[PDB]
DNA sequence: GATTTTATGCCTGATTCT
DNA sequence: AATCACCCGCACAGATTT
DNA sequence: AGAATCAGGCATAA
DNA sequence: AAATCTGTGCGGGT
């Protein structure tokens, strides 16, 4: 037993929550918009080697293997969070490709673990491109057992298109999604000049545009919330009057509802309203909605104008609605308020870190490759002293000490070895006392064994041509790379090459109508 | 209604424990020592009496189950702390963020409600393990990280361990353990600074010696210096980095603004070095370890370490394969939650009453307590979000440099 | 909308869940003993290498991956399966060994799937021996994909070591366990004489032997049910009455109970007997039963008697107890009741088959190995003009067309080649154009495919002579193979020894003792 | 309590459903027509009447809840079967066994307790779809077993396949789907006599010439027959099992059989092709397969499968190679049970009354069927496995074999 | 992570009829 | 086989008191 | 006084 | 008749 002052216990529990869940939960990554359960799930599911073009897994699986190795937290929350992303209304982008009962536009429900089944999507894979060329920092897990990514090499505008919300200690984000072509003509006008002001943005980038398509009644709040990072905007359904004469009966026919509303709740919530007496001049309501669209039936009697009670109907339940556009992300592991620049900036960084990286990887990868094509090609050069050592020798061992002591003439294949420049196709970690001497050849350890796993088949013409066609390619790709690295100009021409694949490959149309008032 | 009381009537031998979760009820259940001891599962997290109203205090079912279980009343005119049962409260929540939020929560409304109950000291706060070591016969039960970290440097340095330099020195014991002590405080210093510096500048400083500013001067002086610091940076990198360098002068002193780049076309163009970082004392304090941590090695040297000889250099690496070494017969496990335990486990570890370990809650200020419980558990938002701004990692960056 | 019969739908229906149920559920199969699902379960754990000596398993992953393989069926079934498998006071010897909260004695239940640990035991990998030699049929699972063993190659008489229970629509099977050591000796005394009476064999099985160690009074019941099929016995448990003098007053210790029988239930039905006057003279009663043993006290009244108060006891409460003994089985896909000697001789017939199937694999796989080894010591013979010709090849295919237009001279190996004639060593499906005529090796596509995929490496003295070492040891195998099949008794030998070591490992005592009225 | 009403009031328009299964009602809730349809998930296997008693029968929740929501009464003096709602009933069990046995419940039920509702035809039985395929653009359900192979047999002749002889013939698609349907046919036959014969024997059969018993008698031209039928079977033979063949002349007509020793280790005593095998008209057929499947192809000969070729030696092949190469874009999805669909497909497939199909269960004789519910669902363990006995496998051997 | 009551056959003990 | 009954921040009707 | 009837337990499936 | 008060839902966690 020891006391201990209850203000300073409260003190540091709490402090402790607040920062857990504030850096832990919430707000997501700026770099890639996602947070870390959406991470977890996604690089699980892609170690089990779930692809898009083969067979379905069942969602327990994936959920044990989640819960069992990377993140330890209940069930629930997972299941959830994965059948979330399986829905086309609400994702502009859908990630996860589901098969089962997932739920519908009316806010249904969704079946058990063991009545369903997921995989990955086509879009997905362009999140995880480049995940095993050492692009990105490993962390440890929470027993120091796993390794999980700090973040996602992302090539999508994740943050932008698919939006987010999330509630913290103290505060709070919600982003709406945007369109892709429009965030992709956006970062590569930025690219060309980085002195753009927020109203040449404002021109390739009109507004939000929600899965949904519904309409955008206002063009004010948009500019505040892009210029400042907080707004607010109004979400009107569509609608229309048809008059079909004989006895001038008006009908209004509903289709398109706003972002985040449950139709049966939307219909109940009329039904209670006309019943009580609030709302008049309204005869019946259907429901005809089957397969091929959205449609709600509203009849009025005839001693009314349809003009007003859609007015009424329009200012008192939820057809129109009002979101509060709040940008809060997290920068360097802090919450920070952004705007759309910021945003753009911190995608084209991440991108030119990630080809970097990419980049040195593939020159080493070169540089070795040709390194042992080298030893291959000058010993294929020199055959009958190499089989007469061989079978002299009595053992392997001894077999591979003679051919390390003693220097190999280079023969007729000393035109492409001098033909390198210098020492671009040499590994950095390779000593000065092997390579290519001064009219002799020296063997690494390494390379008299490559040496000896040699078959009889490589003896023929065309497999002999074969490795000098593969070491000339070679010695263009480890140009190529250099040129690359040189220069800052390169990097910038490939980034936007990727960007244009990118918008070819998964451009899209615009859904959301935006009016003025 | 999830109450398993006790046999004992007598209000003043009697416990009471608030488990979370129902496995880890069951287990205390299945574990608690029948006689004088009760057990009231939470099935999760409670109502927050600071924001709720008082007639929905008491409809909700866990609030209710708990007054009821207490036994006293609530609400003025009706409460009587003199009529109380289970004199001793304990909470014994989970070990991680959800365990604290549920505390402060209940500890939130025992002051609010029941004042007296928490100054007359009937409140206590059990504390079980995290770590679990086995060595084949010593094995036993770890508190927080820093205890481990703390057992496993001793394990490191238990026994053995004698330095050979050059010749046959021996540092036997106390010099090494105390200079691997402060080597660790360093570091530990370094780390809670890393983010206004690279690892790689605070690493090398320390081999380096002294700035000597006595003799700097704005030419022939002030270029060594900066240049030796880059040469030796240079020449110790996997990660295709460049650090150059550049100087000037104010009338008043010559200062550095080296740079660095790596895996990137951007630069941030100053790391500068002026009297300000030199005047400060971390600067002294790694001066100080950098004078005895020099290239005392010589073309011979090794550890004399048990049935096992390591001759080598950058003392770092010895360092390592002596963590191996203390790691090579040792298992560790880490309970995940309350529910990994098993019911002998627990009875061992937080309620044998002549093996446990809790902590008595008191009251030092009221005023105080109020203002913080008004400012915190309130329904102003501002508040709350400014409290938690400053107290923030700047709070943390303490410029103290020791 | 076709009409239809009721009496016509519900004879199809019923008659097929019958039958589904009677060959599929509940009856086991009399070679092995297995029902599908523990036939299942085993091969699903076998698939995943979950061996007896690595790593254990989350039962969770082994019951999900046996429902979603081959068992298309709910997971509470198939997890209580493996629960059942795994406690040693159910099955004599235990097939699964587990790590967690399996159950008690006293009538405890085991935690869910989430928390227990599982992998295979010891003797089961015996039951799974030869499994891979093409030693059993496969068949198909219930969507065409999978392949499941028909039945699996048991080396241990599993149907009369660990009993049976099942009951199925129209029939139902009831089979005690017994002993292995006594069960190995009555095999082969059958073995040694094929027309040994029931009376033979009861010498060395002289009745069951559960794992709960209680006793056995009677001796009729056993013996009609070996020679008939069905019989009744009466278990006994084991108690004593003891005295200490001093007061004088004795106190009933029971020790043992009956086998399938709650310690909980029995004592609360004591409780409950003596409350309501029903037995005379009990004062106390306790249980100090933990960890050492099962102890149960009765302390008696001062004027009763230990044996009148105790004889009682087994009249009343369920100390003891009937089983009925009642042997039906699956002989070949149809229900049939069996005896002592009808179990013996399908066991037998079975290890007949699986030693010859094996034989016939093992004998192929050595012939076809021997005929890439004669063609690799022939061009090793001749390195010097292969390498020479393999030079001038303008295409792998043109060498191999040039290899197999081509005699060779056998050189110093034909005198090994003189151990290896008679036409013993050559493959089957060989034609006679090939091999050696006239002293001068021809070659096939294959053999000259195996000389191209030479390595250097094997030009050395030591890899030269390993290959006419594994030839000559190559030849001794096949030898061997041969006389095992040339011959009937050769097959019984091997039998009886495998029996003999399979008793030596895996011996153990009796525990259940016998008694006369 | 688990009932979703309709709205429809008048008791000649509405519908009820008996879904096996939570998860199948559950989504079957959410694709039905709301105005004139109901649903009542039952959850597992529900009470036998036959055996039961009529006190346990109204102590039961499930039997309780569908008698309270027919809406007629029970028993002898208060049943009344023209007071009933939902005059439509609808079984629509799942499509295994265990679906099989629920319908057989659920009929006895409606049979021994409301013999009017089953007499007047308000019964229904529901037929679900099993498989799903989809070849990119087409998508449809196909049920059990038969109408898959259906489907696949006219997927696999669906343009181009012209047969090759020679040069250039073409079989051009009725010639060739006459000559497929007959060789599965002819499969089909041979698969149900795996056991009085081995597959090779019969196999082997259709390439050799006809036996030609009429002028057959003593020529001793028999011995060269089974001679080369025994020395083509040893010559394709990777079993390790041998063949010799005995004859004798124990009649005018010369007898023959072969021996055949396999891996089980024993040798069958014979397998004789005796006056009933080749009088029988298995073998006719069998030979009148042959003399349209004899060497009809030539030294060169291939399948001329669309926008592709390949080179073929015998049909088998042919028909394998066209089999895969059909399955090339094609995706098969199979239904393990009702909880497998989502609400639109349920819809679509059997809750949608333009495009469902369905049973009408109707009574022919009555003592037939009273025999027959007394003999099945009875107390009576003997008659029962008698009855099962009499339709066991010694039933199943029918020797039309058409 | 904790949440119902049925089918199918053979044996027992306890209670109810004649 | 999905449901229990609360914590965190923000915006907006319908309902009470000044 | 002795047949006849009614519950509960056991192991794989909804 | 202007100003407080009182509920509901969005998405990851016991
Ligand atoms: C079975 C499935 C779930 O998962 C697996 C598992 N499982 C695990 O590996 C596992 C999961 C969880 C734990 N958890 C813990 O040990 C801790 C202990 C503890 C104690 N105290 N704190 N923590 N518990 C928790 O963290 C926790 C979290 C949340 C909790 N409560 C709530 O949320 C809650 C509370 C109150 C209310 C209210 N009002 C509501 C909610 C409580 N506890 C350990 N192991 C394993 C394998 C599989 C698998 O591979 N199956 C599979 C493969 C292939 C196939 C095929 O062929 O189709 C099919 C299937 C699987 O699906
Ligand atoms: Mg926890
Ligand atoms: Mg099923």
């Amino acid at each position: 037993i020891t006391p201990v002052n209850i203000e300073e216990e409260l003190k540091s529990s709490y402090l402790d929550y607040a920062m857990s869940v504030i850096v832990g939960r919430a707000l997501p990554d700026v770099r890639d918009g996602l947070k870390p359960v959406h991470r977890r799930v996604l690089y699980a599911m892609n170690v089990l080697g779930n692809d898009w073009n083969k067979a379905y897994k069942k969602s327990a699986r994936v959920v044990g293997d989640v819960i069992g190795k990377y993140h330890p937290h209940g069930d629930s929350a997972v299941y959830d969070t994965i059948v979330r992303m399986a829905q086309p209304f609400s994702l502009r982008y859908m990630l996860v490709d589901g098969q089962g009962n997932f739920g519908s536009i009316d806010g249904d429900s969704a079946a058990a673990m063991r009545y369903t089944e997921i995989r990955l999507a086509k879009i997905a894979h362009e999140l995880m491109a480049d995940l095993e060329k050492e692009t990105v920092d490993f962390v440890d897990n929470y027993d120091g057992t796993e390794k999980i990514p700090d973040v996602m090499p992302t090539k999508i505008p994740n943050l932008l298109v698919n939006g987010s919300s999330g509630i913290a200690v103290g505060m709070a984000t919600n982003i709406p999604p945007h369109n892709l072509t429009e965030v992709i003509n956006g970062c590569l006008a930025y690219i060309d000049d980085e002195d753009i002001s927020i109203e040449g943005l404002m021109e390739h980038i009109p507004g939000p545009d929600f899965p949904t398509a519904a309409i955008i009644n206002g063009r004010r709040g948009i500019e505040e919330a892009y210029r400042t990072g907080r707004g607010k905007v109004y979400i009107r359904a569509r609608a229309e009057v048809e008059v079909d004469a004989k006895t001038g009966r008006e009908t209004i026919i509903v289709h398109e509802i706003p972002y985040q509303v449950n139709k049966a709740r939307l219909i109940e919530k009329i039904a209670e309203l006309v019943k009580e007496k609030r709302v008049e001049g309204i005869s019946a309501l259907r429901d005809e909605s089957d397969k091929d669209g959205m449609r709600i039936v509203i009849e009025v009697k005839r001693d009314a104008v349809g003009e007003v009670v859609l007015n009424n109907l329009y200012s008192q339940t939820q057809l129109q609605v009002s979101f509060g556009i709040n940008m809060v992300a997290l920068h360097h592991g802090q919450p920070k308020i952004m705007n759309l620049k910021d945003i753009i900036a911190a995608f084209v960084r991440h991108r030119r870190e990630v080809v970097t990286r990419r980049t040195i990887f593939e020159l080493r990868k070169a540089r070795d490759r040709a390194h042992i094509l080298e030893a291959l090609a000058v010993a294929l050069a020199n055959i009958d002293p190499i089989i007469e050592l061989i079978r002299h020798a009595p053992t392997p061992a001894e077999a591979k000490t003679a051919l390390v002591a003693n220097p190999w003439q280079l023969g007729n294949v000393a035109a492409m070895l001098e033909r390198a420049g210098d020492d671009a196709a040499r590994p950095e970690w390779l000593e000065p006392e092997f390579g290519v001497r001064d009219g002799l050849y020296y063997l690494t350890e390494q390379q008299a064994q490559a040496i000896l796993d040699l078959r009889l088949q490589k003896l023929t013409g065309l497999e002999h041509e074969k490795l000098l066609d593969e070491y000339k390619e070679l010695l263009d790709q480890i140009a190529e790379l250099l040129r690359i690295l040189g220069s800052a100009d390169r990097l910038m021409e490939v980034i936007r090459e990727e960007l244009e694949l990118v918008r070819e490959q998964f451009g899209d149309k615009r859904r959301t109508e935006i009016t003025a008032n | 209604g999830k109450l398993a009381d006790c046999q004992e009537r007598d209000p003043a031998l009697s416990e009471l424990y608030l488990v979370e979760g129902d496995s880890a009820g069951g287990s205390a259940k299945q574990g608690r020592n029948r006689k004088n001891q009760a057990i009231l599962p939470l099935k999760g997290k409670i109502l927050n009496v600071e924001k709720a109203r008082f007639d929905k205090m008491l409809s909700s079912q866990e609030v209710a189950t708990l007054i009821t279980a207490l036994g006293c009343g609530i609400g003025r005119d009706e409460y009587n702390p003199d009529k109380l049962r289970y004199h001793s409260i304990i909470i014994m929540t989970d070990a991680d963020v959800d365990g604290s939020h549920i505390r402060t929560l209940l500890l939130t409304f025992f002051y609010r409600q029941m004042p007296e109950i928490v100054e007359r000291g009937h409140v206590y706060i059990a504390q079980p393990p995290l770590y679990k070591v086995k060595k084949g016969k010593q094995e036993q039960y770890i508190k927080d990280d820093e205890a481990m970290d703390q057992y496993q440097i001793s394990i490191a340095l238990d026994g053995a361990t004698l330095h050979t330099n050059a010749s046959a020195p021996a540092l036997a014991g106390e010099a090494l353990e105390k200079l691997v002590s402060e080597y660790n405080a360093t570091q530990k210093m370094i780390n809670r600074m890393e983010r206004r510096y690279p690892k790689a500048m605070l690493k090398e400083l320390i081999y380096q010696p002294t700035l000597t500013e006595a003799d700097l001067s704005d030419e022939q002086t002030v270029t060594r210096w900066v240049n030796a610091l880059v040469s030796e940076l240079n020449d110790k990198e996997q990660h295709g980095s460049q650090w150059k360098f550049d100087v000037h002068t104010n009338a008043e002193q010559n200062l550095f603004e080296p740079i660095v780049r790596v895996r990137t076309h951007g630069v941030d163009t100053d790391y500068p070095l002026d009297h300000e970082f030199i005047t400060g004392g971390e600067y002294r304090r790694i001066c100080t370890l950098g004078e005895k941590l020099r290239g005392l090695l010589e073309e011979d040297a090794f550890i004399e370490r048990g049935e096992r000889r390591q001759p080598v250099a950058s003392f770092e690496q010895a360092l390592d394969w002596l963590v191996k070494e203390s790691r090579r017969g040792l298992s560790i496990q880490r309970y995940k939650g309350l529910g990994e335990m098993n019911p002998e486990q627990l009875w061992e570890t937080t309620m044998d009453p002549e093996s446990r370990r809790m902590l008595r809650v008191t009251v030092k200020d009221a005023i105080a307590a109020d203002q913080l419980f008004t400012t915190l558990m309130g329904d102003a938002v501002e508040p709350r979000r400014a409290f938690i701004e400053e107290n923030a990692l700047k709070a943390a960056n303490i410029d103290i440099e020791n």
